[PDB]
């Protein structure tokens, strides 16, 4: 029941992700070395990862079918609201349930719950973040469902500051319809059962996470010495 | 709206 267009969309998104996301994590060396001793020692290294991740998210977003039609202001707005949520979403592939930590192929790159704390984030943001990763991981979504989820997240009509709600909504719906249709046609029971609703629920979780992150960022970022550690891209994307 | 780096990247 998948139109040729729907199959095309999946192929584009999958391609977009592969270019956007590197399984090797080879680029990580370029970030300021991780410091695990010490308040805020993790933040320089994490900021760099986040900054790097923002660039990758932006590059994925642009490839999304119909995203380019949006006005510059609508594209910028979607990304700023979206970008933290996509990083948590994308970061799921690195996240391992065994150790309960994001794993980047090396001991230094592997990130503890404490490492996140070390950046300057309280458990209230972090515990919910870990639960989210567990709950998303549990879904064991196909790569196609993972890519589509990220795309649907980015193209949200209800994002704050969106000049044209109707256009964003039209793009998203095509992605939603693709995703629903994919689960039915390409996803077998019993794992498929409720999967669309469960995925949509994750977007509600991300909104909560986003809001929390923003409050915690503002406290950390309010301090000029801590803000100084953040990258320019981070300040622009997460600040304003 | 004062997003030079984001805007350029999207470009
Ligand atoms: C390429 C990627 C992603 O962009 C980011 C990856 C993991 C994501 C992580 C691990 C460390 C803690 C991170 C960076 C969180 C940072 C520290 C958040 C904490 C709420 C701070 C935002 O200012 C968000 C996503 C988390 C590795 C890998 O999957």
């Amino acid at each position: 029941k998948l139109s040729e267009e729907q199959q095309h969309i999946i192929a584009i998104l999958l391609d977009a992700h592969h270019k956007t996301y590197d399984p090797t994590y080879a680029d990580f060396r370029d970030f300021r070395p991780p410091v695990r001793m010490s308040p805020l020692s993790m933040l320089p290294h994490l900021a760099d990862l986040v900054s790097y991740s923002i660039q990758k998210v932006i590059g994925f977003a642009k490839m999304i079918p119909g995203f380019r039609d949006l006005t510059s202001d609508d594209q910028i707005v979607l990304l700023k609201s979206s970008a933290i949520e996509v990083i948590m979403l994308r970061s799921n592939q690195s996240f391992t349930m065994d150790d309960m930590s994001w794993d980047c192929g090396s001991q230094d790159y592997k990130y503890d719950v404490t490492d996140v704390s070390k950046a300057g984030h309280t458990l209230e943001l972090i515990e919910p973040l870990i639960k989210f990763q567990v709950g998303l991981k549990k879904l064991n979504l196909h790569e196609e469902e993972h890519v589509l989820l990220m795309a649907i997240c980015i193209v949200s009509p209800d994002r704050p500051g969106v000049q044209d709600a109707k256009l964003v909504e039209a793009i998203q719906d095509r992605l939603s319809n693709t995703l629903q249709t994919y689960i039915r046609c390409r996803h077998p029971p019993p794992g498929s059962h409720q999967l669309y609703a469960k995925m949509i629920q994750k977007l509600a979780d991300l909104r909560s996470l986003n809001e929390e992150h923003s409050k915690q960022y503002r406290s950390l970022s309010f301090q000029p010495e801590n803000s100084m550690k953040l990258t320019p891209l981070v300040l622009e994307v997460f600040g304003n | 709206k004062n997003h030079p780096m984001l805007m350029n990247l999207l470009k």
